[PDB]
C-alpha cells in the first residue's frame, strides 16, 4: 500500500498483525517459508525479523461497504530501505523547483524563514543517507579479501 | 527614444547537498570480541600423597 517496489531494499522489520480464525502452527510454517523463501531478503543485522499478533476477532461488515467478509486477515507494517525511493524523490522535486524559487513567497508571507526550508532539505538529505546507511550488509573481508569489480 | 524593454533577470540557482552530518553507532566498528573462557580449573588428578 505505498507504491515503491519493496524488492528494491532489504527489510529491516516486519509486523503481522493477524485476525480471527487463526491457529499459532500455520502462522509458524508460512514464516517458516518466508524467512527462506529467496525474493523477501533481510538486512544483515536482523536475523530475527517479525513481530506478529494473532486477534480472535475477524474484521466485520459494512452496509454499502466495499471489502466482503472472511474468516481471517492481516496487516502488515514493514521497514525496509525500500522507502529511500521517496526521499529519492523531494530530492528530485525540489532540485526541480526551489532551485528556481518557485511559490517560496506564499511560505514567506506565512511566517516561515528560508532558513528553515533550507535545514529541512538538509535534513532530508542527512536523512536518505542515514537510510543508505542502515540498509547495507556488515563490513566484511576489508583489508584481507581479492577484488571482486574490475 | 529606444523602445522594447530595458532588461530582467530570472530567478535560478545552484543546488548542493551541503556535506550534511548526521550519527552512526554501526561506522564506529570493523571487528568482533574474542571468545570467553572455555578450559576447565577446577579439575584433580587425586593422587594420594
Amino acid at each position: 500500500m505505498v507504491k515503491c517496489d519493496p524488492r528494491h531494499g532489504k527489510y529491516m522489520a516486519c509486523c503481522l498483525l493477524y485476525r480471527g480464525d487463526v491457529v499459532p502452527k500455520d502462522v509458524n510454517a508460512a514464516i517458516a517459508t518466508i524467512k527462506t523463501k529467496r525474493s523477501i531478503q533481510f538486512v544483515d543485522w536482523c536475523p530475527t525479523g517479525f513481530k506478529v499478533g494473532i486477534n480472535y476477532q475477524p474484521p466485520t461488515v459494512v452496509p454499502g461497504g466495499d471489502l466482503a467478509k472472511v474468516q481471517r486477515a492481516v496487516c502488515m507494517l514493514s521497514n525496509t530501505t525500500a522507502i529511500a525511493e521517496a526521499w529519492a524523490r523531494l530530492d528530485h522535486k525540489f532540485d526541480l523547483m526551489y532551485a528556481k524559487r518557485a511559490f517560496v513567497h506564499w511560505y514567506v508571507g506565512e511566517g516561515m524563514e528560508e532558513g528553515e526550508f533550507s535545514e529541512a532539505r538538509e535534513d532530508m538529505a542527512a536523512l536518505e543517507k542515514d537510510y543508505e546507511e542502515v540498509g547495507v550488509d556488515s563490513v566484511e573481508g576489508e583489508g584481507e579479501e581479492e577484488g571482486e569489480e574490475y | 527614444h529606444v523602445p522594447g524593454g530595458g532588461s530582467v533577470q530570472i530567478v535560478y540557482k545552484p543546488v548542493d547537498l551541503s556535506k550534511v552530518t548526521s550519527k552512526c553507532g554501526s561506522l564506529g566498528n570493523i571487528h568482533h570480541k574474542p571468545g570467553g573462557g572455555q578450559v576447565e580449573v577446577k579439575s584433580e588428578k587425586l593422587d594420594f600423597k
